[PDB]
């Protein structure tokens, strides 16, 4: 429906010009690195980089962040805030440890993303908006993740996990809960974007290095 | 309320040309002061220079 | 004997990426093993022209979904050097729903993208090719960069970039969750810290593009298919798939079918037998379809009358009234809620509009709410004639194709399924009166 966060800033304790926020020097020289990539004169079009690289160090982004990346590359600070809140990977709330994205676009909906959804629900006591009170988990719904045919998928910090169903995904949350790190990738036996089974498909060896070239080459 | 003495506070004459106007003062007798029509100049547009390599003209926003 | 006729049946001796399933190593061993970065020298210094002409006699069509010939597209940037710098930019965003062949391109073959990029900055005159991912795609972007790693490290970009006197460099570049950020010209603006917006065409990106450069962007899937056409030859890759239909295509097979999946295919094969072949078929038989999507969400979708005789090109489904897209297939059977799944994806497009210009901005809410409308019944007959005029005033109206493919999938559902819209109707007027 509607998408229910606030697209003004109001000051709060926890969050105002005044929070303390600032690169650790590792991440001064990744950001010296992002910036030599681009032209000289276009330092700016390292703002979708460096911010995300904000993120990766705080967890989210403090208004005290954008402002720290608006002088650090000499943009007015209200071109950052137009970059963070126009992009829906940025966070400007915080968020739990572990942030549950779960796909419920149509091909991943036909395939039961509800059952995944409503398992999630039940299993971590939340709805689809809140965190948990541990602060471990926030869970929210996404547009299509380009993991369809390994529907209903679930995108956990930059982890897939596919092929899912209620247990594997209740499963997948006991595993992150007592501090283990589930693995990637379908959980139905597939590891693959293959058929479920027969491999339709590049079953012969593939070809060597220069087994079609045309003549003269 | 407010009030006027002057007959002639509402009167507004349209005329094609301004020599029709100054014409039509000169016969009834009227002082005039004339202004010549100013137009907007013509100015030069481009869509692209908004996304200019080196120039001042790109937007920062859009 | 030329001009087949019963398309869709090719050995893995003629697919180009040998490594779909990752089956193999993804690393450039593996990939030079399979036959990548095999005489790239010699493509390169074959020169642009040369290089230009196989993409041409190829047919090559761009594999983004719009199908614009490749190599007319990527000569427009043969001009010589007006003092500016040259780039090439591929387009990784892949955020159309139903698809996935760019992200399995980039997991599994990342030496073939980055040989393809290699080659099409030669062909355009470029100086870099920038690789704009998704940025959802954390572990297949660092794939990448390990690939691109690699290739540096072995000489196969950079300075020289080979035996062959040619300074190419490779960056790859993460977007932040934008669908819209896939549209060319919004990938531009987002290149350069903006916000993903399009912009009004002219100019196009082969006059002022990145940082206001000469650019040409191109879709994941239609570079990395670049050096094995040049290495095989244009006319090879034409001899499959029927005219102006050239080449092979990855589809992506999902929704309502038994082993769903991506495969690549001779562009001109049947709808049915590529579902009933590799997808093993609709859930409840072929007779349980409902309804086909052939090219992601912003394609019409078509119902069971059409799909059991439709080739899956771009003018046979053109001829359907429907388009051949991203060849996303998205199967729904007799057992779901054809509403419901428009309605759905009229809400993506709702959440996935920019808000720059006005039709897209106000219709696409206004079609959502009236799509959610429609799903309950809450509506009367005469606003689904009201709705296809409002699908009408945002085709062809918007700066970005986004409203094009927000009102196709609503004419679509019009066009085939209005009396179950009726029937809906009447049914909750029947339960409230
Ligand atoms: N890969 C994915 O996930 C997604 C794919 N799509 C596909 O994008 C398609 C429409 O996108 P558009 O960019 O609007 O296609 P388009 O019709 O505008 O043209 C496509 C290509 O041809 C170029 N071109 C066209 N006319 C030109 C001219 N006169 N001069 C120079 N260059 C020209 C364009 O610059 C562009 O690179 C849709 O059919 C859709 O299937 C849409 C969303 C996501
Ligand atoms: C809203 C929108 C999103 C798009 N997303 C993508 C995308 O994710 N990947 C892609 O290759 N093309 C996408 N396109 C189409 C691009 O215009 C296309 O890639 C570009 O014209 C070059 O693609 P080509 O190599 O097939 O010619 C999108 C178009 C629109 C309107
Ligand atoms: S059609 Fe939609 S996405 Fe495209 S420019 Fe207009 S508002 Fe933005
Ligand atoms: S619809 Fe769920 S990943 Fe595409």
């Amino acid at each position: 429906g509607a998408g229910g966060a606030l697209f003004v800033h109001r000051d709060t304790p926890e969050n105002n010009p005044d929070t303390p926020f600032d690169f650790t020097p590792e991440n001064y020289k990744r950001i010296e690195a992002i910036v030599k990539n681009y032209p000289e004169g276009h330092k700016a079009a390292a703002v979708l980089p460096v911010l995300d690289l904000a993120q990766r160090q705080n967890g989210w982004l403090p208004i005290s962040a954008m402002n720290k990346v608006a002088e650090i590359l000499q943009v007015p600070p209200m071109r950052v805030y137009e970059v963070a809140t126009f992009y829906t990977m940025y966070n400007r709330k915080p968020v739990g440890k572990y942030h549950i994205q779960v796909c419920t676009t149509t091909p991943c909906m036909l395939r039961n993303s509800d059952s995944i959804l409503e398992a999630i629900q039940k299993k971590l006591g939340i709805k689809v908006g809140e965190t948990t009170p541990d602060k471990l988990f926030t869970l929210i719904e996404v547009e299509c993740l380009g993991a369809c045919v390994n529907a209903p998928m679930v995108q956990i910090n930059d982890n897939y996990y596919e092929d899912l169903t209620p247990k594997d995904i209740e499963e997948i949350i006991d595993e992150l809960k007592a501090g283990k790190i589930p693995k990637p990738g379908p959980r139905s036996g597939r590891f693959s974007c293959e058929p479920a089974g027969g491999l339709t498909s590049l079953t012969e060896p593939p070809k060597g290095p220069g087994f079609g070239v045309q003549a003269g080459l | 309320w407010s009030s006027t003495a002057d007959p002639l506070s509402n009167l507004v004459l349209t005329f094609s040309t301004k020599e029709d106007a100054v014409a039509f003062a000169e016969k009834n007798g009227w002082s005039f002061d004339v202004e010549e029509r100013k137009v907007p100049k013509p100015k030069s547009k481009s869509y692209g220079a908004n996304f200019s390599w080196n120039k001042r003209t790109r937007v920062s926003t859009k | 004997a030329p001009k087949k006729t019963s398309f869709g049946s090719l050995k893995d001796e003629d697919r180009i990426f040998t490594n779909l399933y990752g089956r193999h190593d993804w690393r450039l061993k593996g990939a030079q093993s399979r036959g990548d970065w095999y005489k790239t020298k010699e493509i390169l210094l074959k020169g642009p022209d040369w290089i230009l002409g196989e993409v041409k006699t190829s047919g090559l069509r761009g594999r983004g979904g719009a199908g614009f010939p490749t190599g007319l597209k990527w000569s427009f940037m043969n001009k010589p050097s007006d003092g500016r710098p040259k780039y090439l930019v591929v387009n990784a965003d892949e955020g159309e729903p139903g698809t996935c062949k760019d992200r399995e391109i980039i997991r599994h073959d990342p030496h073939k993208l980055v040989e393809g990029c290699l080659v099409g900055g030669r062909a355009m005159g470029a100086r870099a090719a920038y690789i704009y991912i998704r940025g959802e795609f954390y572990n297949e972007a660092s794939n990448l960069q390990v690939a691109i790693r690699e290739a540096y490290e072995a000489g196969l970009i950079g300075k020289n970039a080979c035996g062959s006197g040619y300074d190419f460099d490779v960056f790859v570049v993460r977007g932040a969750g934008a669908y819209i950020c896939g549209e060319e010209t919004a990938l531009i603006e987002s290149i350069e810290g903006k916000q993903g917006k399009p912009r009004l065409k002219p100019p196009f990106p082969a006059d002022v593009g990145v940082f206001g450069c000469p650019t040409t962007v191109a879709n994941v899937e239609t570079v990395a298919v670049s050096p094995t056409i040049c290495r095989r030859g244009g006319a090879w890759f034409a001899s499959f798939g029927r005219e102006r239909n050239s080449g092979t295509k990855l589809f992506n097979i999902s929704g309502h079918v038994n082993h769903p999946c991506t495969v690549e295919e001779e562009m001109s094969v049947p709808l049915k037998e590529l579902i009933e072949k590799h997808a093993g078929g609709v859930i409840g038989g072929w007779d349980n379809l409902l309804a086909v999507i052939p090219g992601g969400s912003s394609t019409p979708l078509i119902p069971k009358s059409v799909c059991e005789t439709v080739l899956m090109d771009f003018d046979a489904l053109v001829q359907a009234q429907t388009g051949l897209g991203t060849a996303a297939v998205i199967v729904m059977d007799r057992s779901t809620d054809i509403v419901k799944a428009i309605a759905r994806l009229i809400e993506f497009y709702k959440h996935e509009s920019c808000g720059q210009c006005t039709p897209c901005r106000e219709g696409v809410d206004w079609m959502n709410k009236v799509m959610a409308r429609f799903v309950k019944g809450d509506a009367r007959p005469a606003e689904i004639d009201s709705l296809w005029e409002i699908s009408k005033q945002i085709e062809g109206h918007t700066i970005c194709a986004l409203g094009d493919g927000a009102a196709w999938p609503v004419q679509g559902l019009i066009r085939h399924f209005r009396p179950e819209l009726e029937e809906r109707m009447q049914q909750f007027a029947l339960q409230h009166q």
